[PDB]
C-alpha cells in the first residue's frame, strides 16, 4: 500500500511533467532584469552566475551558454534537452528552473541559488563522509531518480560536482546537459570518465541502469573519499571499469559493500535497479533498513552536515572563478539552432 | 594507501564530462 501510494504519486507527476514537455515555456525574462556578481562555476559553454534579480531582490544562479560554441561542438540537441526537460521536472531535490531567455549570442537560464555549494568541495575537504552522512544523500538520490526514471528520463552525469547542498542540508540536483528523454536504448558517448557505466564505454546502446551504475560509483566515493575506478588519464579509468573488478576500503560495512556489489553489476540483467522489482531492490535493501523513504522526501530529516552561510548573496562555500564580461553581439547568432529555446 | 595514491592523481579536481 506504500508502494501503490508511491505508483498514485509518480502517475499525477506524470501528467504534469507531459504538459510542460509539450508546451515548454519560453523566453520568460531579459538579461538587463538581473546584476551580475560572481560566478560559481563554469562549463565547456560558458558558467553559472550568481545574479540578483533587481525588482525582486532575489538571489538566483543564473547559466550563460554561447550559442556558437555550442553548435561548433555540435551539442544543440544536448544544449536542448537540458532547458527542455529542467522546465517539466518539479521535485524536491532538483534544482528548480525559474527563468529563461535568450539573446543575439547566449541561452540563458536562471536557476534558483542553492548556497551551500556543491557536495565535491565538502567531500574533498572532509575527506569521506560516514556511512549514515552517506546514506542520507544516497535515498534523496534513490528517490530522484526513481522520479526522473517515470518520466523516462536518464540523467547520465551523477557525481559530487553536480549535488548542490541546500540551506537545509539536503541535495538538488543540477546540470542536465546530458539528461534525455528515451523509451527505448540511446547510444551516445557522454558523462564523466569515473562514472560511466561499463555498456556506455563498449559502445553498447544503454538504458536508465546507467543511472543505478552511477548511483554505485557516487555512495561508493562518498564513503571512501575516492571513486572506485581511478587512474591520470580517462583510457585507464576505462579498462578498470570494463575489467568489473572493485576493491572496497576495509572499514565499509558488509551491508554497504553488498549493496555496491550489486549496484556495480557489469552484468545488465543482475544489476540492482534494472530486475523486476525495480527501485524496490535498492530501497529494501539492509544497508538502508532505517531510512525512512517519505521522511527523506518531506524533508523532516535532520542532515547530518548544515552549512554555513552569512546571509543571501554569499557564495563564501563556492571556490573563485576569474570573471568574464558577457558581450552580447549586435547580430543574432545561430537562430534557427535555437528557436525552441 | 590508496587515499594517498588518489590524493596524488591528476583526477582530484572538478571533472569535466566528456560528449561526442
Ligand atoms: C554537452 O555539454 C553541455 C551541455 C549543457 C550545458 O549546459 C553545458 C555547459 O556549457 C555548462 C555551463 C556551465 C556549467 C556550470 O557552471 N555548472 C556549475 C559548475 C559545474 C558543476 N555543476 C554545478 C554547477 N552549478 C550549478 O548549476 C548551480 C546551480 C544553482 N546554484 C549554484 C550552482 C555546467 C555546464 C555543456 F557543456
Amino acid at each position: 500500500s506504500e508502494q501503490e501510494s508511491v505508483k498514485e504519486f509518480l502517475a499525477k507527476a506524470k501528467e504534469d511533467f507531459l504538459k510542460k514537455w509539450e508546451n515548454p515555456a519560453q523566453n520568460t525574462a531579459h538579461l538587463d532584469q538581473f546584476e551580475r556578481i560572481k560566478t560559481l562555476g563554469t562549463g565547456s559553454f560558458g558558467r553559472v552566475m550568481l545574479v540578483k534579480h533587481m525588482e525582486t531582490g532575489n538571489h538566483y544562479a543564473m547559466k550563460i551558454l554561447d550559442k556558437q560554441k555550442v553548435v561548433k561542438l555540435k551539442q544543440i540537441e544536448h544544449t536542448l534537452n537540458e532547458k527542455r526537460i529542467l522546465q517539466a521536472v518539479n521535485f524536491p531535490f532538483l534544482v528548480k528552473l525559474e527563468f529563461s531567455f535568450k539573446d543575439n549570442s547566449n541561452l540563458y537560464m536562471v536557476m534558483e541559488y542553492v548556497p551551500g555549494g556543491e557536495m565535491f568541495s565538502h567531500l574533498r575537504r572532509i575527506g569521506r563522509f560516514s556511512e549514515p552522512h552517506a546514506r542520507f544523500y544516497a535515498a534523496q538520490i534513490v528517490l530522484t531518480f526513481e522520479y526522473l526514471h517515470s518520466l523516462d528520463l536518464i540523467y547520465r552525469d551523477l557525481k559530487p560536482e553536480n549535488l548542490l547542498i541546500d540551506q537545509q542540508g539536503y541535495i538538488q540536483v543540477t546540470d542536465f546537459g546530458f539528461a534525455k528523454r528515451v523509451k527505448g536504448r540511446t547510444w551516445t558517448l557522454c558523462g564523466t570518465p569515473e562514472y560511466l557505466a561499463p555498456e556506455i564505454i563498449l559502445s553498447k546502446g544503454y538504458n536508465k541502469a546507467v543511472d543505478w551504475w552511477a548511483l554505485g560509483v557516487l555512495i561508493y566515493e562518498m564513503a571512501a573519499g575516492y571513486p572506485p575506478f581511478f587512474a591520470d588519464q580517462p583510457i585507464q579509468i576505462y579498462e578498470k571499469i570494463v575489467s568489473g573488478k572493485v576493491r572496497f576500503p576495509s572499514h565499509f560495512s558488509s551491508d554497504l559493500k553488498d549493496l555496491l556489489r550489486n549496484l556495480l553489476q557489469v552484468d545488465l540483467t543482475k544489476r540492482f535497479g534494472n530486475l523486476k522489482n525495480g527501485v524496490n531492490d535498492i530501497k529494501n535493501h539492509k544497508w538502508f533498513a532505517t531510512t525512512d523513504w517519505i521522511a527523506i522526501y518531506q524533508r523532516k530529516v535532520e542532515a547530518p552536515f548544515i552549512p554555513k552561510f552569512k546571509g543571501p548573496g554569499d557564495t563564501s562555500n563556492f571556490d573563485d572563478y576569474e570573471e568574464e564580461e558577457i558581450r552580447v553581439s549586435i547580430n543574432e547568432k545561430c537562430g534557427k539552432e535555437f528557436s525552441e529555446f | 594507501t590508496t587515499y594517498a595514491d588518489f590524493i596524488a592523481s591528476g583526477r582530484t579536481g572538478r571533472r569535466n564530462a566528456i560528449h561526442d
